[PDB]
């Protein structure tokens, strides 16, 4: 029911394809001239007709405008092969099997999910539903939180930052399948795979909100001063041996995410983190201690297992609509095996990302969408991708200080213009938007 | 290059840096970017700072380090270690 | 969440494709050798894992079984590129964009819908609902009409069928949706375009209900004895000529409808008709009177304006979520213009399906389903497609005596197997599938 975009919103996408190059220059040219001829032209009829008329073709351009002037700037790049910021181009030549990838922390900024909130009436609908599950269990307000009310607690804290970026991961994937991009498969990154198994209905919204609520709740009551978690730009193998030296004769750090070739997190007391962060900061390597992390993925949770499985024992997992590749036990749940066990493990065992991305990338998933508020993983994934000889997509969904429909239909214009099938008519649902005749190029 | 001045070097390499941070930013306009600017200031976050590096190295036909970008803020300074770089 | 098959429902599905024909049967005929070596692989297992881990590639086929023989069956044949009647094979070098056709008489068959309510409850939920909006109007039951009880109406009877197939085609169009195959359009003849609105939202279900019920009660009271329509192989042209011999002062016989270079319906008196049919077949052409019909799409309709106007005063035609092409008036209708005066003129205007078909071969639509118990439009579109010089698939769901989950998976394979995108892991859904490890034939 809920719509893509406010029937007010001024940003609409024009998805536009050619046999060729120049067939898409020739059609963008062809369509600026009937846009600047004819001042009462509505922008979201040409865009329904667009969306509905055409053929799908290999050579593909989005342009994304919320004006004449924008839709004339893109159609006018665009005519003369040359870029602009509003348009995105591509070439249809994935297969787009698709795998949603739900990361912890680091994807979060101030005002994020906000724009959306206003402009996405599915995204909005699907932050109440998930929002109003976390608040079941917490006494404060996840909008109140997001919009950076006077009263409102601090994202600075884990036990606020991990709901929250649960509501906003879970509610960004629902503005993917409103365009029409469903996951075939979900991977999540430690509190991440508590989002994914929402989206994947493995859990219910309500026990996976619970789980995220109370797991992060028990690391602010037990963990908070005691540890933190360190990124390494060097490969998990070269850190083990690095590490070695400190925790001689006990875990005092330990991996805790293989994440990339060239990328691993490491978990500690603070003090051995921070040694080995400088001696490290020393030899050229860009390694920081992550702001706001307790030492999960570490010994220090060991002590925490009997309170763990206690306080989660009311998860009912349950077969879901699509298969979760666990970065635990490197294994493909089908969401019935996410028991109380399970979310320990989740927050015990070092993250296996990198393995699962090449798994990923074997069995056939070419486009991988992060349903994240700024793009933590998808760099990485390329940086394997590349190292492997592979052609995938890795798209994030919003930045640092892009967050409204703009950012959400240039991510999804990357998707679509790679081959993956989008809706795009849909970003013009309830507006009484008309077919409309469009100029014909070399076909039509 | 060979067959060029200090100053020559100086005015290609600036003029491939504020090509590339011009399409990194979508303007594609290439002079648009302000030399003195700083980056920060131009709409620069990591993501976009390792973007430019890869541009440059792809470019440049060079390895660049992943923080050139954070390390020499402005395009004239990243323009002058490209100068010691090739 | 309804599941597109029961639990203990034996057909699953089975996709394969490979990067060429020889590397399709070479990975069947490894499969078949996995297969046979262990008795204790789960079907299921192997189903969800072949609809998961394996890459998406041109060349395609899906074994469609219900046991370890017609698994073996199926892929023996595969291997050794015979035919076999549970394997369908295509290339994938369709765009997939997909128009959802919807006709009037002629798809009906005794027991229809029978194995799809006793073994889909996604098509036994939808039918309960489509159904319940018709039995507020209906003394009858739709589904006891469907599975032959000894008190339910006759079938025979044009004021039972019509709401019967409307219930039925309505049904089959959600079938299609939970598989992943949703409408980029809608097409209809005559009452099928009510079919149509009720599937894009055009009409409410209740709307979309109470017209089908009223107008085929109307025609079964005013009309039924007064006239008929038959199916003639010839074009238009050829018929309009035919016609002018019966024609003789009053005109008795008109064109109904255009559904094909050479697939025509006409309407008038039963008389007439016969004879005009009778000297077809002594010519070798072939021609029947379709069984339940009146003279509908002629001036018999002309003295029923007023009454059904009157009858359909009701109606708050909306904006629907898929455009349709009306073949009435030819227009791309955004659903919000299907009034009493637009549902009059469906039942009065020639039927220009042909027309439309081309004007959809022109925006790019390439995939044609048919949302029908057999086919009817599939050839007239099929005979459009080379006439016009276009590569498109036109697809029935269900055809005579063939109703359940093996016909359905094998007209679902149909469109995947072509290139339209299909969620496969929905057909293992409550049967605790897992993905197990399968023979790599070639790189992975
Ligand atoms: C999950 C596990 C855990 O320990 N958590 C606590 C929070 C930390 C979560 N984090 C990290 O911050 C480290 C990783 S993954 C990201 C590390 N980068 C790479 O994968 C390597 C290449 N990418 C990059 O260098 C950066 O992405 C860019 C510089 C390109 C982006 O720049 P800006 O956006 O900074 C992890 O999981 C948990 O909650
Ligand atoms: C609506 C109009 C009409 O003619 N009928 C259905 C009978 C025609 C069935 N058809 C085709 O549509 C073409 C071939 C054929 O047999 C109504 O119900």
């Amino acid at each position: 029911a809920p719509a893509l975009a406010e029937v007010l919103a001024p940003t609409v996408p024009w998805p536009l394809s050619g046999k060729n190059p120049g067939a898409l220059q020739g059609q963008a040219a062809r369509l600026a001239a009937h846009l600047a001829e004819d001042h009462d032209l509505s922008l979201s009829d040409l865009g329904l007709s667009l969306a509905t008329t055409r053929a799908r073709l290999e050579h593909r351009a989005v342009v994304v405008l919320g004006s004449r002037e924008e839709a004339l700037g893109g159609l006018g790049a665009l005519g003369e092969q040359m870029p602009a910021g509003n348009v995105v181009t591509g070439a249809a030549d994935l297969s787009g099997k698709t795998v949603f990838v739900f990361p912890g922390q680091g994807s979060q900024w101030a005002g994020m999910a906000v724009e959306l909130l206003d402009s996405s009436p599915v995204f909005a609908a699907r932050f109440a539903e998930v929002a109003g599950a976390v608040e079941a269990y917490v006494d404060w307000s996840v909008e109140s939180v997001v919009r950076g009310a006077d009263e409102a607690p601090s994202l600075d804290r884990i036990e606020i930052l991990q709901p929250v970026l649960f509501t906003v991961m879970v509610s960004l994937a629902a503005l993917w399948r409103a365009a029409g991009v469903v996951p075939d498969a979900v991977v999540g990154h430690c509190q991440g795979e508590i989002a994914a198994a929402a989206v994947s209905g493995a859990l219910s919204l309500g026990d996976a909100a619970q789980v995220v609520v109370l797991r992060s709740q028990l690391f602010a009551d037990e963990l908070v001063g005691k540890g933190a978690v360190a990124s390494v730009s060097l490969p998990a193998a070269e850190v083990e041996a690095r590490i070695a030296r400190f925790n001689g004769d006990a875990e005092l750090l330990s991996i805790a995410g293989n994440n990339g070739p060239r990328s691993v997190t490491v978990a500690g007391q603070v003090a051995a983190l921070e040694e080995l962060v400088a001696e490290l900061e020393a030899e050229g390597v860009r390694a920081k201690v992550i702001g706001s992390t307790v030492a999960s993925h570490s010994a220090q949770v060991d002590p925490l297992h009997e309170r763990i499985l206690d306080l989660l024992s009311f998860v009912q997992p349950r077969e879901g609509s699509v298969p979760l590749y666990s970065t635990v036990n490197g294994e493909v749940l089908n969401g019935a095996e996410l028991d109380a066990s399970y979310w320990f493990e989740n927050s015990r065992r070092p993250v296996s990302f990198e393995p699962v991305v090449r798994a990923l990338f074997a069995d056939g998933f070419d486009v991988f969408v992060e349903s994240s508020a700024h793009p933590v993983l998808t760099y990485g994934i390329s940086e394997t991708a590349e190292a492997a000889g592979r052609e995938v997509l890795a798209q994030g969904t919003l930045r640092r200080e892009e967050g409204g429909l703009a950012r959400f239909y240039s991510s999804l214009a990357g998707v679509w213009t790679r081959g993956v099938d989008v809706d795009w008519a849909g970003a013009f649902a309830g507006r009484g938007a008309r077919v409309v005749d469009l100029p014909t190029y070399a076909f039509q | 290059m060979g067959a060029a001045t200090p100053a020559e070097r100086d005015a290609i390499l600036l003029d491939l840096v504020r090509g590339q941070v011009a399409a990194v930013l979508g303007h594609a306009s290439g002079e648009d970017i302000e030399p003195g600017r700083a980056f920060k200031n131009l709409g620069f976050d990591s993501l976009t700072a390792v973007e430019l590096r890869d541009r440059l190295g792809a470019a440049t036909g060079h390895k660049l380090p992943a923080t050139i970008v954070f390390d020499y803020p402005n395009p004239t300074a990243l323009a002058q270690h490209l100068r010691a770089a090739v």
